[PDB]
């Protein structure tokens, strides 16, 4: 065989990051997406066929870091399957430039999501809710991009590193009821708090 | 004559625009055969906690094939279906499946929420003859004294397979409106293939809802009609009270493996007949047994596990809608805010507050699986107050 | 005390016989059989083996034909 | 009362100990446990093809009347009695 | 038998050569080219875990940690996961860092590894000669037909080309292969056996074989180099290369370059040179099985309905060809519609022997989108047809020799059957008729334990 | 916001965020703490058939 996608949610909170710098600690936001992009790559180690979704959680949006969503892959969109005849970034790859790839477009983009600072919405902590679903609506047109003799294993990637905010409980509960009707296995690695909430989950 | 007339049949329908392009617009219109009837929601009201009936038309109607080799065989298959669905969106509630079979009524399964035992017996009446005709007032008998010593705080709706033959029962069921109209007991029967005035009118004095067997995805249409608890009729009840939440159990809190399994015939719970090692706790018997989030039978009382029953319908009432434009506002760089793609099949799709594009991969996504705009995230709970 | 020395050839009994056929309807003097058992094993002077993989189903097909 | 006690013996297994450990009295035995399925357990024996009979079996009562010169007495209602139950 | 080793051998490959020669052999084949060389070609998930460690252990860690990772569920496992990754030699088992052995990579592949997991501008990263796209002077699609028919005018020319090879000295290793040979007058570049074996294959990892047995045929070059290279030609395409291929040279990096679009896989201009290119398809080359992707041309479902082949579509000639081996007499119009034989499609494996999974495999690949729709298996004759072909090669076997008489007494001829056995000349003892097996090959031996038998009466 | 939001893109920082086998060891630790719970009666049972 199958495809084996990966799906990763990040904490990003530049509140909490900032945080994270405020005792000025020997493991900071820059030590800790490096680790998680080259777990996104440990993943394509794995097989070729193996394919990533990262987001991260911004005070006012969840943008997809990985695919993209700017010039460099607006018209790029990977090279395996449906291709752009796209020759430079078509052409390096094998283990160290699919990363390279990959690398540009997460920090291009928190580059966008560390720019903006300008928080005016009442503390809009992190908005895991809304942000998993994007990905399980691109996963479904995943599911609907090849699936003939074509196993979607997609596995979920939660990352906790703040507090939970305080969104719609409803809203919480749902979308992980809605995931046990998708049968994708969810997994979460907290930082700071415990959240007895999405432990449930 | 007719070696002709059996064959102008064939005349046009073989034939299209000719020259080039043959045999084209053909499928044109089998796509434009397409597009039924979408969803027509947007209720209040009632629908909480049903206490459903399965009644069951066993008849010599089903050695018709007519859709499949059985029309049991079109029923009971999707039931198991419909049965699963039933517990994934409505767990709060419990189906009595009662079967008619030779003008007499089975309680084939009890009144209960338990899916495999449900699901087995629908895989035992896989082999059922239906020899005789069928008695709805021996269904009704069943319907009426088991519901009876069911609170007034219940929801009291029964579904009917009916095989549209006659309604072969005495004792005077155009009698029982006025029983069980006064017993705020509502009745939904379905129709296979066809219609019974007497049961049309059964359902029309009942406010439960009527209708005919067209095909096999119209089967399944009002089954998934029927998956939504529906806004009854007003005065059944408010509130429903002792709901007990439970505790599970690791049986490795303090003392380690001193019991060698937690079911032998004295522990509190220990209910059905098999061996158990503890694994939950209701609070009015203390009744530890195999985990069910239903009720029990010693403390009687509802063993309630929210995050599962009291989240399922607690979204599935308050939904919005879309809109549909086939124009080109290119938000994004001619994308969706979902799943960001393009085909542009002229169904641009925008929310009605947050006023996001979305695909029809992404408005079927919402409308069957997520129930709810995510770009209402970010848009209502930021100035959420 | 014999070197001997031979091919060694597994078939099921309804061949491990014919061969004895085959040794009678030998052209040359028998050398496909020396002697044959209960268990399907047998030992053949190795000249035609390989004309027998294709010499004996050339045959059998034959044979049965008329 | 007493052929349901001996027609099913798993509540007459339930039924014996407490007469054997002389747990409860026999009037006590049918004083809380059945008092509901006296309408539900007893609404077996009373419809048997549809009581107070007018049209469910009328419809077979005369392609069914005749099978041979003794093809009758099935088991309780067969091919007879039900034709009583209306004259 | 018949070989079938020569078919698959797809993580020997990267073991049976590598173990077959020296650590510091294969510590050359710890070029930072060779590090994604080594997870792929192995496929297990078990040790494709104990690798992921190693970036963050730079310490030994105890070997009975690793050997209780995983409890009961599956220790066979976890053992034939592990062996295999020792018999890598990548591992170092160190003797008593604390008290006990507690295992370790070798650091020189976890140099080379590190660089291709995070960070490095190095020589094969980038500042040297490593890739150059400047302006479009040539498309892949294009290429992609060099791609295709390279390989046709490889595999046509194995079979037979009313039209012609290029001019190459490779005929005279695939003639030397085995798969081809040639007799001396002329030398008609036919099939031995084994190229008809590889016409039934569909991977360029065999061309990969010949290509690692290239260096083999006494060549004193870069077998470092060339499978260095032969990662280096797996970077799917997309470069022409300001010549970035001379600017990164060596001496069998341009010669065996010029065999590379006589494999066809590079595309070289005038003077063999200017440019570089990589062709799109590489991926087949690693995954070595049938695969989804291995459709070359998608003609249509089949049936083998009522056992009479069944099906249309006018290909091509070469697989009209890969039926012209396989069904005439009773050959159709445009559709081609051979009838069917259970005698003369089986008398066409005589001079294969049994084709029993080579027919399965081109029951999936006669017209390739068959399984898109049909039942998973299709045939419950064709496999028997098979079935009676494999017991009719059976009874075929053949081998060499002699015979003797007279073994007279019963217990002194199951001593001697003792002596053809140990030495492996005798296949089997006819003990209860007295006749016994030998090889010429040991005919001294035997001959010498007889005459000690004949001595010691 | 501002200040780390150079510290990310740059990676040299970002390239050696990985060799502490100072902290490999207490993780392999509470890894190999509960990969042996031990003393639980592991026979907990063969009592209760009678
Ligand atoms: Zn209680
Ligand atoms: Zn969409
Ligand atoms: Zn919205």
């Amino acid at each position: 065989d199958e495809l084996n996608l990966l799906v990763i949610v990040v904490d990003a909170n530049p509140i909490w990051w900032g945080k994270q710098a405020l005792k000025e600690s020997q493991f900071t936001l820059s030590k800790c997406i490096d680790a998680v992009m080259v777990l996104g790559n440990s993943h394509l180690f794995m097989n070729r066929s193996n394919k990533l979704a990262v987001i991260a959680s911004h005070i006012q949006e969840s943008r997809f870091l990985y695919p993209g969503k700017n010039g460099r892959l607006g018209d790029f969109f990977g090279d395996p399957g449906n291709p752009p005849e796209f020759n430079p970034s078509g052409s390096k790859d094998g283990k160290y430039e699919l990363l390279t790839s990959a690398n540009e477009v997460i920090v291009e983009e928190i580059k966008d999501l560390m720019t903006k600072s300008d928080i005016k919405g009442q503390h809009t902590e992190t908005l895991l809710a809304g942000s998993l679903a994007k990905a399980l609506c691109y996963i479904h047109r995943m599911n609907k991009e090849v699936k003939d003799n074509q196993e979607m294993k997609s596995r979920i990637l939660v990352i906790k590193a703040a507090e939970d905010s305080a969104l719609q409980y409803m809203n919480f509960m749902n979308v992980i009821f809605a995931a046990q009707k998708q049968n994708i296995l969810i997994d979460a690695c907290v930082l700071d708090s415990d959240s007895g909430l999405l432990q449930q989950a | 004559r007719w070696e002709g007339g059996y064959e102008r049949t064939w005349e046009i329908l073989k034939e299209d625009e000719s020259g080039s392009l043959k045999a084209t617009i053909e499928d044109i219109l089998f796509k434009a055969k397409r597009k039924r009837v979408f969803e027509h929601h947007g209720q209040v009201r009632l629908g909480m906690m049903r206490h459903l009936y399965v009644v069951v038309d066993g008849s010599r109607t089903m050695e018709d094939q007519d859709l499949k080799p059985n029309r049991l065989t079109c029923t009971l298959k999707l039931l198991e279906y419909f049965v699963e669905e039933y517990f994934d969106q409505n767990p709060i509630s419990q189906i009595g499946i009662i079967v008619t079979k030779s003008k007499r009524a089975e309680k084939l399964t009890e009144l209960s929420g338990n899916p495999r035992k449900h699901i087995t017996s629908l895989k035992k009446a896989v082999d059922m003859t239906c020899h005789g005709e069928p008695s709805l007032y021996n269904s009704l008998s069943i319907a009426m004294q088991t519901l009876k010593h069911m609170p007034g705080h219940t929801s009291r709706e029964v579904l009917i397979i009916f095989s549209s033959l006659t309604t072969c029962d005495p004792s005077n069921i155009y009698d029982l409106i006025k029983t069980l109209k006064a017993a705020k007991i509502r009745v939904s029967v379905i129709g296979l293939s066809a219609e019974v005035r007497v049961c049309t009118v059964l359902a029309r004095e009942t406010g439960g809802t009527y209708h005919v067997i067209l095909d096999e995805s119209h089967y399944k249409e009002l089954l998934t009609h029927h998956v939504s608890p529906p806004p009854a009729s007003s005065s059944s009840e408010c509130s429903l009270i002792r709901m007990g939440f439970p505790q599970h159990t690791i049986a490795s809190l303090s003392d380690q493996d001193a019991k060698p399994s937690f079911s032998m015939a004295h522990l509190d719970g220990n209910t059905e007949p098999g061996l158990t090692l503890g694994g939950y706790f209701c609070p009015q018997c203390r009744a530890k047994y195999c985990e069910l989030p239903v009720e029990c039978k010693i403390c009687g009382l509802t063993l309630v596990s929210a995050p599962h029953l009291a989240r399922s319908y607690h979204h599935l009432f308050p939904l919005d809608a879309f809109q549909e434009i086939p124009l080109e506002e290119y938000n994004g760089e001619r994308f969706c805010y979902g799943c960001q793609g393009e085909l542009k099949d002229q169904h641009v799709y925008v929310c009605a507050v947050c006023q996001n594009v979305f695909c029809v991969d992404c408005d079927v996504f919402v409308h069957d699986s997520l129930h709810c705009c995510p770009g209402c995230i970010h848009k209502i709970p930021a100035p959420s107050g | 005390v014999n070197v001997l020395k031979g091919v060694l050839i597994e078939c099921d009994p309804a061949m491990k016989q014919f061969l004895l056929y085959l040794d009678e309807s030998n052209a040359l003097g028998k050398k496909f059989i020396i002697q044959d058992i209960d268990d399907t094993h047998v030992f053949v002077i190795a000249e035609l083996v390989n004309v027998l993989q294709e010499r004996v189903g050339e045959l059998m097909d034959q044979n049965a034909f008329s | 009362k007493n052929r349901m006690l001996q027609e099913d013996p798993v509540l007459f297994q339930l039924y014996k100990d407490l007469v054997v450990s002389q747990v409860i009295s026999a009037e006590e035995f049918w004083a809380n446990r059945l008092n509901v399925n006296a309408t539900d357990s007893s609404s077996t024996s009373n419809h048997k093809q549809d009581v107070g009979i007018s049209a469910a079996f009328l419809a077979d009562v005369r392609p069914q009347t005749d099978g041979c010169n003794g093809l009758r007495y099935n088991l309780t209602s067969d091919i007879i009695e039900s034709i009583f139950r209306t004259y | 038998s018949r070989g079938l080793n020569r078919v698959h051998l797809q993580c020997r490959n990267l073991q049976e050569f590598l173990g077959g020669l020296s650590p510091g052999v294969l510590d050359r084949l710890y070029g930072h080219p060779a590090t994604c060389l080594a997870v792929f070609r192995e496929l297990p998930s078990l040790a494709k875990n104990w690798v992921m460690r190693m970036l963050f252990l730079e310490q030994p860690l105890p070997q009975a940690a690793v050997a209780l990772w995983v409890k009961k569920e599956f220790s066979k496992a976890q053992e034939e996961s592990t062996g295999l990754l020792s018999g890598l030699r990548i591992w170092h088992t160190q003797l008593l860092p604390g008290g006990l052995q507690g295992l370790i990579l070798n650091p020189i592949f976890r140099q080379n590894l590190r660089i291709a997991l995070l960070g490095g501008g190095k020589a094969w990263s980038d500042d040297t000669s490593q890739l150059g796209p400047d302006k479009h002077a040539r498309d892949v699609p294009s290429l992609d037909k060099y791609a295709e028919e390279r390989w046709e005018v490889v595999l046509h020319f194995m079979v037979g080309s009313p039209s012609a090879a290029v001019s190459q000295d490779l005929a005279q290793l695939l003639s030397q292969a085995g798969l081809m040979k040639s007799t001396e007058p002329g030398e008609p570049p036919c099939i031995t056996s084994a190229g008809f074996q590889f016409l039934l294959l569909d991977t360029p990892a065999q061309l990969w074989y010949f290509m690692l047995q290239y260096l083999q045929t006494a060549q004193s070059r870069g077998m470092d180099l060339v499978e260095i290279l032969s990662f280096l030609f797996q970077l799917s395409f997309s470069t022409l290369g300001k010549d970035y291929s001379v600017e990164g040279m060596s001496d069998s990096l341009l010669n065996f370059l010029q065999h590379l679009r006589e494999f066809g896989l590079v595309f070289q201009r005038k003077r063999k040179s200017r440019r570089y290119y990589p062709t799109r398809l590489a991926i087949n080359l690693s995954s070595g099985v049938s695969g989804a992707g291995g459709t070359v041309h998608q003609p249509g479902f089949i049936v083998v309905e009522t056992n009479y082949r069944l099906y249309a579509y006018t290909e091509s000639e070469l697989q009209i060809a890969l039926i012209a081996l396989f069904s005439e007499m009773l050959y159709r119009f445009p559709n081609m519609v051979v009838a069917q034989v259970t005698r003369e499609s089986v008398q066409q494996a005589i001079a294969s022997g049994i084709t029993a999974q080579q027919i399965i495999h081109f029951l999936r690949t006669r017209a390739h989108p068959v399984m898109l729709k049909q039942t998973p298996v299709l045939p419950p004759t064709i496999t028997d047809q098979i079935r009676l072909w494999e017991l009719e090669r059976d009874r075929l076997r053949f081998t060499e020799g002699v015979l003797y008489n007279q073994f007279l007494s019963q217990v002194d001829f199951e001593l001697l059957l003792a002596h053809a056995r140990e030495l492996g000349v005798l296949v089997f003892e006819n003990s209860a008729k007295r006749l016994m097996v030998v090889t010429p090959a040991g005919h001294s031996d035997v001959k010498r334990f007889w005459k000690r038998q004949k001595h010691s009466s | 916001i501002i200040n780390s939001f150079q510290s990310i893109r740059q990676e040299m920082e970002a390239y050696t965020p990985k060799l502490t086998q100072v902290l490999s060891s207490s993780a392999a630790s509470s890894t190999i703490t509960a990969l042996s719970p031990g003393g639980a009666l592991m026979q907990g049972g063969t009592q209760q058939a009678i």
